Formats: C-alpha cells, structure tokens, sequence
C-alpha cells in the first residue's frame, strides 16, 4: 500500500506523453493560458473578496472614529464661560 | 548490480523520503510550505549559531554586545537582520501551513496534526524568549506582563513566576536560562518534526479533492524536487527583499532603547504574531477568564477534528463553508488590527466582538451549515 | 544626515547589495520556472483514453 | 482491437523544428 | 546552412558532463568578474558625488 | 404535499449542485464522499464495471486538476442524469454496523 509496486488496481486505461525536448515549455501562454486564469479568478471572486472589503470598511471607519473622539468638545466649553 | 540505493540502510530511509516517496501529481502550491518551514528552521538554526559567537548573556552587557555585532563583527548586521526578518518569515509559512489544513481537512490525519500542535507550542516558546534576548524596552517589559500572567493560577501563582524568574523579579538570571532554552529547543523542535513527518509517510498527503489520489501517484525526486526548489527561492527572495531594503518594518522602536525597570512606555504592544491572543486576553476583564481564553483558543485546533460534520474532506466542493472560512480569517486580521492599537472605546468594543465572533463560528456556525449542505445533498 | 549614519552604517552598502540581488532574481526566477516547466511538460501534455472491453 | 489504437495529435505542443511528419529528427536533436 | 551554434556548444561541451562541469565553474568565474563590475559601476553612477571615494579629491595628500 | 415550496427545494438544490464544481469535472455526487472504513468496503462490493468507471473518472478529475483546467461545457455532469449508485450499499454497511453495536452493548 505504501509501495508503487502495489497501491490501488485499474484496468482499461490508456496514457499517451511525449519528452521534454520534444515540446515548447511555453506552449499557447498567450492565447490559452491567460483566459484559462481569468476563468479561475473570475469563477473565485464573489467567495472571497467582499468580506475583505467589509474589513476595509471596518478599518477605515474605526480609524475615523478614533480621531473624531480626540476633537474638543464645543458643548463642553459654551457653558463654562 | 541492482541499485545501491535499496541495499544500505542509510539510502534506504532517503529512498523511502525523497527519492522515491510516492505523491499525489495534483497537490498545489500550498503543499510547499511545509518544505520551506524546515528549510527556514536550517536557516535560522545555523544564523543564530553564529551570533552565538558573540552574544553575551547577561543584563549589564547584552545591549552592548549586540552594537558590537553590527559595528565591528564582519557582516554581523546583515546575519542579525536575517535571523529577526527569518523569524516573521517562520511564522507566515506556519500561519500558510495550518490553514491549508482548516481548508482541505488535513485533520483528519489525528496523529500527523496533533504533533503539529504541539510543534507549534514550542516554536511559539522559541521566539517568546527569543525577542527577549536583545535587553531592550519591549524586551525587558513584555517578558514582564506575560511571565505576571502565570499569577492567575488559584492557588499556587506567585510561586512559579518567582521561580521561573530566579528571583523577586526579572534580571539576570532570568535572562542566562532564556538564552539557554532559547538555544536548545530548536533542535528539540527538530526531533519533534521528523516524528511529525514519520506518522505522516504511514497514510500519504492529501490532494486539494480530497479522493483517494492512489490511482495518480507520481515519485518526488524529479518533480517536486523543482518544484519545491522554486518555491524555496521565492522565499529568499522575500527575506533578502525584506532584509536589503527593509531592515526594521515588521519589527517596532524602543527595542534600540537600553531596558529601564522604572520607566515604561505606554503601548507596550508585543510582537505581530502574538497579537491576535493578545486581543482576546484583553477582551475578557477577569485574569483567569483571558489566560483560560488564550488557552482555549488553541485547543480549538484539537478539538477541530471533533466539530466536522460534512461528509467530504476538502471545503472546494463546499461554498458555503468556504464563505465562513474566508470570514474568519478576516476575523483574525481584525484582531491582530486591533492588537496594534492602543486601548480605547471603539477598539475594545469591537475587540470583544471579534473574539466573539471569533469562538462561535468555530463551534457552532461550521457544523450547522456542513450539515446543511448534507441536506441539499440528499445524502 | 550624521545622526542617520551613526545609527547605521551599513546604509550604503545594504543598497549595494540590494542592487545586485534584484539583477540575479531577475535572471534566475525566469530560468527556474524554465527548467520547472521543462520538467513538468511531460505530465502538462499527458492525453488519457478508456477503452473499457465494449 | 490494440491496431484502432492510434496517437492523438500533439502538433500543438511540439517544437517548431518537428512539427511536420517528414523531416528526420535527428538533425535538429543536438540544437533541440 | 551553417551549424547552429547551441548544436556546436552541445557536441564539445555539454554532452560529456565533465566538461559540462569544467565549462560552468569557467563561466563562474568571468561572469563574477563582469557581474560584480557592472553592478558596481552603475551604482557609482547613481549617486556621483554622495560616495566619498569621489570626494577624495578635494582633501588629499595634504 | 407542498408543491411552490417543494419546487423551491428542487431549485435551491439544482443551484447548490451547479455551484459545486464537481460537475464541471465529470464527477458523480458518490465520487466525492470521504472514504472511511465504512465506503472502503462498499467500494470492495461494488461490481467491476462501476468500479472501474469510477476510478477512470477520478484519474481524469486528478489530471485536469493537475493543469488547472475544466472539462467542456458540453460534458459537464446534468443535475437529472445522475444516478447514486454507491448509496445502497453504503447503506447496508452503516445498518450492519449498528446491529452490531447494538448487539455489542447487552
Ligand atoms: C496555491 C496558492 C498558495 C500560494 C502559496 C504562495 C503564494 C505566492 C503566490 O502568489 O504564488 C503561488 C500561488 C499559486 O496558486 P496555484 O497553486 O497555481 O493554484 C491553487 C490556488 O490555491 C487556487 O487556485 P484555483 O484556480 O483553484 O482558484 C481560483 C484562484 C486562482 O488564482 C490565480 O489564478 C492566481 C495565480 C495565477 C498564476 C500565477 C503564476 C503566473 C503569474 O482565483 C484567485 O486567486 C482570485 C481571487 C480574488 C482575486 C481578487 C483580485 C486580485 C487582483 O499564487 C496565487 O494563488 C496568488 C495568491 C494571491 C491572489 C492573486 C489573485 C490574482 C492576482
Ligand atoms: C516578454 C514578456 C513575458 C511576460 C510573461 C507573462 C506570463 C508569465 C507566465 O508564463 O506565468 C505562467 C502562467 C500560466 O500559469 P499556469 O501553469 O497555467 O497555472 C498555474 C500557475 O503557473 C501557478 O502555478 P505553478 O505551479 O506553475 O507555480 C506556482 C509558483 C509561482 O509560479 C510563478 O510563476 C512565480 C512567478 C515567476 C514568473 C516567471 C515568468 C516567466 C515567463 O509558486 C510556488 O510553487 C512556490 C510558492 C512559494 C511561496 C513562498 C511565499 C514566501 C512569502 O502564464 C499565464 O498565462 C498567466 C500570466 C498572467 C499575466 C497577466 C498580464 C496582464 C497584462
Ligand atoms: C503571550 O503570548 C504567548 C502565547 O500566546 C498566548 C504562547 O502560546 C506562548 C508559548 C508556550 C506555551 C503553551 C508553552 C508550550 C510548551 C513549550 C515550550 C514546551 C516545548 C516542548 C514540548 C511539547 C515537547 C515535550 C513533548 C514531547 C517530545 C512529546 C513526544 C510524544 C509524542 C509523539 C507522542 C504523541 C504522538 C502522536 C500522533 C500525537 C498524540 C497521539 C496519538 C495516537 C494521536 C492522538 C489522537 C488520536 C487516536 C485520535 C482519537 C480519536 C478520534 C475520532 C477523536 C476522539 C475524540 C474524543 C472527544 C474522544 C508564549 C511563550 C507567549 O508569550
Ligand atoms: C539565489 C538563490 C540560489 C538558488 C536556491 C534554490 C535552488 C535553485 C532551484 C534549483 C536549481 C537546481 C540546479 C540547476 C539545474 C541542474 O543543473 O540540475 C542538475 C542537472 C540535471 O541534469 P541535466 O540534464 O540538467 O544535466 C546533466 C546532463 N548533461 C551533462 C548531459 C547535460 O545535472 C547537472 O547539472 C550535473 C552537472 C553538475 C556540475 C556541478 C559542478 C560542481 C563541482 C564541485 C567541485
Ligand atoms: C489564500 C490566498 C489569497 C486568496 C486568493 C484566492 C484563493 O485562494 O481562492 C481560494 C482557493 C479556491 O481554489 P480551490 O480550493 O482549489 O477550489 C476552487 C477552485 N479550484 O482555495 C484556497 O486557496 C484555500 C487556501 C487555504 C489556506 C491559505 C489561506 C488561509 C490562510 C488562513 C490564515
Ligand atoms: C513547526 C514546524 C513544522 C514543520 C517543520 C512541519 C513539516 C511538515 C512537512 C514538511 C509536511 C509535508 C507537507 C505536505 O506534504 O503537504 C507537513 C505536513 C503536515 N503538517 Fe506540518 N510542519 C510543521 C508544523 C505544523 C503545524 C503547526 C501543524 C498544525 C496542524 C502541522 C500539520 C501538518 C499536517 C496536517 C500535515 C499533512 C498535510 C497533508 O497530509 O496534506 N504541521 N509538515
Ligand atoms: C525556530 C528557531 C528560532 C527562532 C524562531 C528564533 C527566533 C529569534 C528571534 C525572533 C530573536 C530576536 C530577533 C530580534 O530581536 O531582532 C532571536 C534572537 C537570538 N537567537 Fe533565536 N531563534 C531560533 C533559533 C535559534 C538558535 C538555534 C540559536 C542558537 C544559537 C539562536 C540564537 C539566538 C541569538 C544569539 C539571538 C540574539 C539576537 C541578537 O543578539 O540580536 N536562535 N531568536
């Protein structure tokens, strides 16, 4: 089970490869590759990136809040004249 | 005449690890780290010996000893800044490691992920007492709060944190056993890991599908030698950009400051990557209820294992569950966001609802929807 | 700028070294993934059929 | 039967230099 | 029709690795050469003046 | 029985099922279950034809996986062709090992 020699049993199957010096190492990079990695980050978007844009909004917001606390307070001075 | 490799006994345990170790053809990128995180252990390993050389363990000179490293010592600044830089490198890879196991369900294998969690303790020890070495304000002061968080115990407290400290408080004696542990649990860590890969070699890896991979099994030796080979030299490239250019940006000031029992500096912040457990602690008013959080936290990853409910290993086939898990690890950016900012109204509150967060997603949100997604299923 | 030096000296030399680093991962990384792409062709490229006995 | 067994085509994969079916390879293998 | 040069370098170098071995550590040692001198010119001239190596002039041998 | 709200659960299932990927791959829905001891002897009691398709299917899921590719839209799997073929003895393996538990415990 831990060796090639025996792992599993298959049956009627075929595989056909050629040799590296035989092929390009950069086969269709520019009119089949590119598409083929547009479709993975497109078919993953919307499963991953909004929730990091809600920690952006978090972020952001936070920050905004912090430094609006530290801004004197006018309706602590009118009165104590 | 049959190969020498399958004869000597030495060669047969690099054959069986290596050479011919059979892989599934189909794992990512993902499966490298595990690879780079010994290779970072080499590397730090053999950085720190050399400023081993030259390093004085004590509280009166240590400070001093360091300046000399990186004035006068041949190429000591540049060996300095790769073991601190080669540190935060560490822990990415073993945050990168971890996770791809939460995602494809690599717990499964029990023993295989329990010695990790044990390896991870101890590398969490190593550069504890690590960061402390240097003697500066951060140094002297974090040592300090953390080591004081052993006091929460009911009934024993003071008395292991005087003992842990030599003494009435922290100082030179605290500082030479440090250095002494700091030097000797790496390689423990080293042993540690070949147990972790030993309980591995019994099952094989897991593919990113999850299916039993025993019909599309390749040797390692010509493949993921380069592949492996790869990733390794985008890893120096990362830690020789952040060291070239970048000496001192995840790392923070008053550590060039000499160490003063008196004064202290008010945000007294840790490291990055013990941050997100700084938060939790915080978040809990009571000691004991922060020191049990922190605790609790990590064996979450034990119990882990235990939660899993779907009936499919890898969380690819799953979106729902890939939603959950994309939020908590925003979950975890936030706390560590938070970590690095001082104590204040709109921070604590949203600290706790992190942490909140945090604990009920794990243990309740997970298994509702992957039984959920059972149901749409008609298993 | 004095005060800059003295608490590293190292400066220009970091740079130097920086310098030649960027030029060699240059020249390498694309020669690495070459040789990875040479290697991993054969199993790229592998076409598959199942011929069962019907 | 083993004889409707035949090679698909690889043409798009190859090298330049083999890509047609009737000029020995042997010329071309210490350049290749 | 001339012999294509990769296909000359193969034949007396690269085919016995010995040679292919002696080749490299040759190469190794004129491109450390070229290398290390480039690099070390381009960076003077980035920053001509700032380098004190071109400031010798202005106060030397009393 | 409830036909809009029966019609709904076909739906919402119809679109979990195209929004798992395993279609896209040729995959069955039994393919992908996690094998434990359980499915390693409903799998020894399948017949040779069904195993053999089945193992064929999932070198050819490993192989595109490899390139980082995905099979034609043409031959992706339908939601109403699928035919659960593993889920009898699945079945009969799980209820013999609960007689046996239940045997085991008086
Ligand atoms: C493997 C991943 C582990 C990464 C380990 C080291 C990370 C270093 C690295 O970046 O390279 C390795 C890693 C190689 O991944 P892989 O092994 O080929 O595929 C398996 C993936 O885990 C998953 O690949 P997948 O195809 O199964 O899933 C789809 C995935 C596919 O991801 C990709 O296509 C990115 C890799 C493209 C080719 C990279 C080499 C050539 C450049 O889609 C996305 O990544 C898009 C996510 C949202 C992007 C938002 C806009 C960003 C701009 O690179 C990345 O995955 C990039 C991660 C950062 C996000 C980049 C998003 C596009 C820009
Ligand atoms: C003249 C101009 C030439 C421009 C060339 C651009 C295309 C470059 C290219 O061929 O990339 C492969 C890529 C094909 O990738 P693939 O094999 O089909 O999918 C798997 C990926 O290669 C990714 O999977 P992989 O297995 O092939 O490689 C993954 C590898 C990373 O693989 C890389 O590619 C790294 C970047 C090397 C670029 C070398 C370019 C050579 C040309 O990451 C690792 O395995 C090690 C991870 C270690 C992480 C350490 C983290 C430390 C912190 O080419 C493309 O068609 C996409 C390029 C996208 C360019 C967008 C430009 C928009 C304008
Ligand atoms: C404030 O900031 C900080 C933090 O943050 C809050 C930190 O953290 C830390 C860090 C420090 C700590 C916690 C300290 C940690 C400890 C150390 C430095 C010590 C380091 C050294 C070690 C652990 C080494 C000592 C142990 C050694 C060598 C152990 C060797 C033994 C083994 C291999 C045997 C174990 C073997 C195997 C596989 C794993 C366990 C055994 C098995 C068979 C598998 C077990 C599981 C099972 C069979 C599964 C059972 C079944 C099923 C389904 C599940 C059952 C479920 C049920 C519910 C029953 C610091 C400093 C910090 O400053
Ligand atoms: C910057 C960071 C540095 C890189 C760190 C990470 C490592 C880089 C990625 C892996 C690169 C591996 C080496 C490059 C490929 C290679 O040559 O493989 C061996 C290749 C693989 O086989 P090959 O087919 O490429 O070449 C051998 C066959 N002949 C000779 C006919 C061409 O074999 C050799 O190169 C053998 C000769 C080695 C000569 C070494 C001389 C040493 C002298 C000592 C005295
Ligand atoms: C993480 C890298 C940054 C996000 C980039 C987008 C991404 O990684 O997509 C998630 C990816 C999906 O791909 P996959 O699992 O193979 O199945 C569907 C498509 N094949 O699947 C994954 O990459 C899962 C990776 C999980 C482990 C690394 C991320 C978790 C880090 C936790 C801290
Ligand atoms: C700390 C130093 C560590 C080292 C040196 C190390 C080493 C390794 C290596 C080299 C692999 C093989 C990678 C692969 O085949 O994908 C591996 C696999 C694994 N590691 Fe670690 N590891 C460490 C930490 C951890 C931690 C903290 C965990 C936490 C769970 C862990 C859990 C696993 C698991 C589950 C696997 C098997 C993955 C699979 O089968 O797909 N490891 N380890
Ligand atoms: C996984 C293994 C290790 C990790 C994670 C680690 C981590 C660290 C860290 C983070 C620091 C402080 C860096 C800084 O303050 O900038 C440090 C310091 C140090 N470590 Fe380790 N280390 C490891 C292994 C070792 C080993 C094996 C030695 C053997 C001598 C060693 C010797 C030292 C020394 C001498 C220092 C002092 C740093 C200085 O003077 O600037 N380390 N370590």
């Amino acid at each position: 089970g831990r060796e090639f020699g025996n792992l599993t049993r298959m049956r009627h199957v075929i595989s056909y490869s050629l040799s590296p010096f035989e092929q390009r190492a950069y086969p269709h990079v520019f009119t089949k590759g590119i598409p083929n990695v547009l479709r993975r980050i497109r078919e993953s978007f919307f499963r991953v990136v909004p929730q990091f844009v809600v920690f952006y909004l978090i972020y952001t917001w936070g920050t905004e809040e912090f430094e609006r606390s530290k801004r004197k307070n006018p309706a602590a001075y009118e009165n104590d004249k | 005449m049959t190969p020498m490799r399958k004869t000597n006994p030495l060669m047969k345990l690099i054959n069986h690890s290596f050479i011919d170790l059979p892989t599934p053809s189909n794992i990512s990128a993902w499966w490298n780290f595990g690879s780079l995180l010994g290779a970072c252990l080499i590397l730090q390993i053999t950085t720190g010996l050399f400023l081993a050389m030259h390093y004085s363990p004590d509280a009166s000179t240590a400070f001093s000893s360091i300046a000399h490293i990186t004035r006068d010592v041949n190429y000591g600044w540049i060996i300095r800044y790769l073991h601190a830089n080669g540190a935060s490198m560490f822990f990415i890879c073993l945050f990168l490691h971890i996770g791809r196991g939460l995602y494809y369900g690599s717990f499964l294998y029990s023993e295989t992920w329990n010695i990790g969690i044990i390896l991870l303790l101890a590398t969490m020890a190593t550069a504890f007492m690590g960061y402390v070495l240097p003697w500066g304000q951060m140094s002297f002061w974090g040592a300090t709060v953390i080591t004081n968080l052993l006091s929460a115990i009911p009934y024993i407290g003071t008395d292991l944190v005087q003992w842990i400290w030599g003494g009435y408080s922290v100082d030179s004696p605290t500082l030479t056993r440090f250095f002494t542990f700091h030097f000797i649990l790496p390689f423990i860590i080293a042993a540690l890991a070949t147990l972790h890969l030993l309980f591995l070699h019994e099952t094989g890896s897991n593919n990113p599908l999850g299916i039993t991979s025993h019909s599309d099994k390749i040797t390692f030796h010509p493949y993921y030698t380069i592949k492996d080979a790869l990733g390794l030299l985008l890893f120096l490239l990362s830690l020789m950009t952040l060291t070239l250019f970048s000496p001192d940006l995840l790392g923070d000031p008053d550590n060039y400051t000499l160490a003063n029992p008196l004064n202290t500096p008010p945000h007294i912040k840790p490291e990055w990557y013990f941050l997100f457990a700084y938060t939790i602690l915080r978040s809990v008013p009571n000691k004991l209820g922060g020191v049990l959080a922190l605790l609790l936290s990590i064996l979450i990853l034990a119990m882990i294992p235990i939660l899993h409910m779907s009936k499919q290993q890898s969380m690819m086939f799953r979106p729902l569950s890939q939603s959950l898990y994309w939020l908590l690890a925003a979950d975890l950016l936030i706390l560590t966001w938070i970590g690095g900012q001082p104590v204040s109204y709109p921070f604590t509150i949203i600290g706790q609802v992190a942490s909140v967060l945090y604990f009920t997603t794990i243990l309740i949100l997970m298994p509702t929807i992957s039984l959920i997604e059972n149901k749409m299923l008609k298993w | 700028t004095f005060l800059r030096w003295a608490s590293e000296p190292e400066h220009d030399h970091r740079k130097r070294m920086g310098l030649k680093m960027l030029m060699m991962m240059a020249l390498l990384v694309p020669l690495v993934y070459t040789i990875k792409r040479h290697k991993w062709s054969v199993l790229k490229s592998r076409k598959l059929a199942y011929r069962p006995p019907k | 039967s083993h004889t409707d067994i035949k090679v698909p085509d690889f043409s798009e994969y190859r090298r330049l230099e083999v890509l047609d079916s009737t000029k020995s390879s042997r010329e071309s293998s210490e350049a290749r | 029709a001339a012999a294509t040069l990769t296909s000359k370098l193969y034949s007396l170098l690269f085919r016995r690795t010995s040679t292919f071995a002696l080749t490299i550590i040759v190469g190794v040692m004129f491109f450390e050469r070229a290398f290390d001198q480039g690099a070390d010119a381009i960076y003077d001239h980035i920053n001509e003046g700032k380098l004190w190596k071109h400031i010798k002039h202005k106060y030397e041998n009393k | 029985a409830v036909s809009a709200s029966g019609k709904w659960l076909d739906g919402i299932r119809k679109w979990y099922y195209n929004a798992a990927g395993f279609n896209k791959l040729g995959l069955m829905r039994d393919d992908t279950i996690y094998e434990d001891e359980d499915v390693k002897e409903a799998i020894r009691r399948l017949p040779e034809n069904l195993y053999n398709d089945r193992m064929f299917r999932i070198k050819r899921a490993l192989d595109l996986n490899l390139k980082h590719q995905i099979l034609p839209k043409e031959q992706w799997t339908k939601y109403e062709e699928e035919n659960f073929y593993l889920e009898p003895y699945l079945k009969e393996v799980i209820r013999e090992r609960k007689e046996r538990e239940e045997w085991a415990k008086k």
